[PDB]
DNA sequence: CGCTGGCACTGGCCG
DNA sequence: CGGCCAGTGCCAG
């Protein structure tokens, strides 16, 4: 249920998609990123109706993150109509994310 | 004999005022101070000592005190003052000869902490005078509410300055006596603090005389400076900076940027067991946060990172991109980091063609920064050292190497790129007599470059003549030896034929040899045999050295423990030449011999010119611009004079060879032209 | 075991 | 962010 982005697919898969898109900028070497991955898998099944969870691996796609000021990871950018609507950084708990989402959708 | 020291308002280049001076007369055993108003009297005292055929001792007076007094004498009193070289003694020159196994701060110009080994105590205290006086100033100062500025401790005289001056003389005296107590350089029968100048030079070891003359002449060279074409180098900088910008553009398109961990302030811990995981990037836990527009929560840890652009100058980055491209290092370093140099870079192979080609851009990029660094951006760059007279006055330590060789710095005019290398002609042409216009006529001067032919091989010949009855010496004088060695080793260029032998003759490993001449360890072995076999006397000479220095040694771990019979060798002039390692013993012998030969040579050369009536100086007929081990570059007022210098250089060399009874004829090769590019 | 040297640039550490 | 310093690698003879 999760989208896997690339530098070239980013524009049309995110900035030109309809509705909300939850982007996760992560990396294989980060402990916090490894912790949050599990959560995101479930957040995908559940919000299958009003949300799209998409991930971008900053090592394999070095061009996108810079344009956003990535300073820490995992970074969760919430896009709506090709525009960053919200954003939070760190390994949120399954119980904290759902809130962040609910309170923004 | 008197010991003296002076305090002035600035370095030689711009000194303009005499502050104070102190003199200790061994004859009266008393100390005498001289304040600003006593400048004429201080100078008289010195000339009085000269009128008696006496000696004046300074610590580093050959480069500063003596020439500073001449300048200050003309500016402040309209007096002509010129201490004769034969009346001056320099404890720094002496200290450097008798403790040549030790480093020194070059009178505070270097920081003692970055120097290896120990330092002679008295000399240390002397080289730290200024800084210690400065620290006292800022202190005495701030304890007054004032503010410290630039280097105001030198603008005016003061009793604190007077005391240090006195202290320097008392320490210089102590330093003198400890040096005079070394029976190897000064025979114990004579009390050297109580004899005329002629006795001091004639009864002491010949090295004491050679070091003071060389020092006196090289201080003159430093004062002459080297005519430098600033405009040519500024325009060279522009070319290179442009070429640098383009290679970066290309490379940064090929190798993109990436993120790295930075600012992690907490050990990462497994959520289930609590087990610490050091290998993971450090994290950071927010505290606070949880609409709340802020972008943080509370117990939600993250990993702080930074964006980093590919930097061709960083060996780390290079090593990281090429491995990702498919490279697997085979050569690593002590610390386990892979080796990234031109040698391995030239042999790295990858699939992506663009990446493979990028490698050349990387090698060209590094070489260009090497040029920009030396000529423009580095701390000791040429463009930063060019004086107002259009000349660069590089510093020279006449006896800075263990072997007796000199050392050069600020900047090192002895490491300028050769004409047969990337951008060498431009660098080389920028230094030259043509860039000096005559004070009267305004016409350019001319250069005379003289270099000693096959120097160290002739030194080898000399030392092995007692084993081969003069054979090697005979073959040497049968055409260029380096060219006869080139074809023999089936080598490409003559410079490379030189690198070979000198690597061969001083114990370079088979691999090292093969690399230079650049096949495998098999090549660098057949070549070691071919030449070592074509001359077995080199084997005899090596054994003697060993049997003369070493008694036996171990190999306990990564180091070396040796039992010596004597850890030094006697130089061509009788001084002690410290032998750091048994394997380098031969090198010490030949390099030391060559050095001492070139030192007497330049000394005898200038002495013969001044004898032919020529005047040394830009206001004369010729001027020493540089001395690079076995090469000298001299500026001449007319083509006619450059012809004489050259001719004369050859006469002096043959003289030196006779002086020390060398078993191999010595020769020189001179070139006349407008700059260093054409004169080497 | 090349050896003598100077020196530049990167990257970790700290006031 | 500039000073201290180790680790590296190049320039000359
Ligand atoms: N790679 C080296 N290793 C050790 N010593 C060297 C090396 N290259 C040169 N030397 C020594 C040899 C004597 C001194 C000056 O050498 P220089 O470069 O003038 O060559 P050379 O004097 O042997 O012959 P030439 O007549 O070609 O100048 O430095
Ligand atoms: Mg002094
Ligand atoms: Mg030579
Ligand atoms: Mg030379």
């Amino acid at each position: 249920k999760i989208i896997h982005l690339t530098d070239d697919s980013f524009d049309t898969d995110v900035l030109k998609a309809d509705g909300a898109i939850l982007v996760d900028f992560w990396a294989e070497w980060c402990g916090p990123c490894k912790m949050i991955a599990p959560i995101l898998d479930e957040i995908a099944d559940e919000y299958q109706g009003k949300l799209t969870v998409a991930k971008l691996n900053i090592d394999q796609n070095p061009g996108t993150a810079p344009k956003y000021g990535i300073r820490g990871i995992p970074t969760l950018l919430l896009f709506k109509n090709g525009e960053v609507a919200a954003t939070k950084v760190g390994a949120l708990s399954k119980g904290q994310l759902k809130e962040f989402l609910d309170a923004n959708l | 004999m008197i010991v003296s020291d002076i305090e002035a308002n600035a370095l030689l280049e711009s000194v303009t005022k005499f502050h104070c001076g102190v003199i200790y007369d061994y004859s009266t055993a008393e100390y005498v101070s001289y304040r600003p108003s006593d400048f004429g009297a201080y100078l008289d005292a010195l000339e009085a000592e000269v009128a008696r055929g006496g000696l004046i001792v300074f610590h580093n007076g050959h480069k500063y005190d003596v020439p500073a007094l001449t300048k200050l004498a003309k500016l402040q009193l309209n007096r002509e003052f010129h201490l004769p070289r034969e009346n001056c003694i320099d404890t720094l020159v002496l200290s450097r000869l008798i403790h040549s196994n030790l480093k020194d701060t070059d009178m505070g110009l270097l920081r003692s902490g970055k120097l290896p080994g120990a330092l002679e105590a008295w000399g240390y205290r002397l080289g730290e005078m200024k800084g210690e006086y400065k620290d006292d100033f800022k202190r005495m100062l701030e304890e007054q509410g004032e503010e410290y500025v630039d280097g105001m401790e030198w603008w005016n005289f003061n009793e604190e300055m007077m005391d240090y001056n006195v202290q320097d003389v008392v320490v210089t005296k102590a330093l003198l006596e400890k040096l005079l107590s070394d029976k190897h350089y000064f025979p114990p029968e004579i009390d050297f603090t109580d004899v005329g100048y002629t006795t001091f030079w004639s009864e002491s070891l010949e090295a004491v005389d050679i070091e003071h003359r060389a020092a006196w002449l090289l201080a003159k060279q430093e004062r002459n400076g080297f005519p430098f074409d600033t405009k040519a180098i500024e325009e060279l900088y522009v070319e290179l900076a442009a070429r640098r910008s383009e290679l970066l553009r290309k490379l940064t398109e090929t190798f993109g940027s990436w993120y790295q961990p930075k600012g992690g302030t907490e050990m990462f811990c497994h959520p289930r067991t609590g087990k610490p995981l050091p290998k993971y990037p450090r994290i950071k836990t927010p505290k606070v946060g949880g609409l709340d527009t802020r972008e943080y929560v509370a117990g939600a840890p993250y990993t702080p990172v930074e964006h980093v652009v590919f930097n061709p100058s960083s060996r780390d980055h290079i090593q990281k991109k090429l491995q990702e491209a498919g490279w697997v290092p085979t050569k690593y370093t002590d610390k386990g980091a892979p080796v990234v140099d031109d040698e391995v870079l030239e042999g790295v192979r990858v699939d992506d063609p663009e990446k493979q080609a990028a490698i050349d851009l990387i090698k060209e990029y590094l070489m260009i920064q090497k040029r920009i660094g030396q000529s423009a951006e580095g701390d000791k760059a040429w463009l930063r050292y060019v004086a107002e007279d259009g000349k660069i006055h590089g510093s020279v330590n006449p006896n800075g190497a263990v072997t007796g060789r000199a050392t050069h710095a600020f900047p090192n005019l002895a490491q300028i790129p050769g004409v047969r290398s990337p951008y060498g002609e431009q660098c080389r042409a920028a230094f030259g007599a043509e860039h000096h216009l005559d004070g009267i006529t305004g016409k350019p001067w001319v250069q005379a470059g003289i270099d000693a032919s096959g120097l160290e091989l002739r030194c080898l010949a000399h030392f092995m003549a007692r084993f081969d009855n003069g054979e090697y010496a005979h073959e040497i004088l049968n055409g260029d030896i380096h060219t006869k060695n080139q074809i023999a080793a089936e080598l490409p260029t003559r410079d490379n034929a030189k690198t070979f032998i000198y690597g061969f003759l001083y114990g370079a490993g088979d691999e090292a040899i093969g690399q230079i001449v650049g096949a495998g360890k098999e090549r660098g072995k057949e070549l070691k045999k071919k030449f070592l076999e074509n001359t077995p006397a080199i084997a005899a000479l090596r054994e003697s050295i060993q049997q003369t220095l070493v008694e036996s040694s171990q190999w306990v771990a990564g180091e070396q423990q040796v039992k010596w019979k004597r850890r030094w060798i006697k130089g061509l002039d009788g001084r002690k030449v410290h032998v750091r390692s048994p394997h380098a013993a031969l090198n010490t012998l030949l390099q030391s011999a060559g050095a001492l030969i070139c030192k007497l040579w330049i000394i005898k050369t200038e002495e013969m010119l001044v004898e032919k009536g020529l005047k040394h100086g830009w206001d004369g007929d010729f001027a020493y611009m540089a001395w690079v081990h076995d090469e000298i570059q001299v500026g001449c007022r007319t083509e006619e004079i450059a012809q004489v210098v050259i001719e004369t250089a050859q006469e002096a060399m043959r003289w030196v060879g006779d002086h020390w009874n060398f078993r191999c004829l010595l020769d020189t090769e001179g070139k006349m032209g407008p700059n260093w590019a054409i004169c080497h």
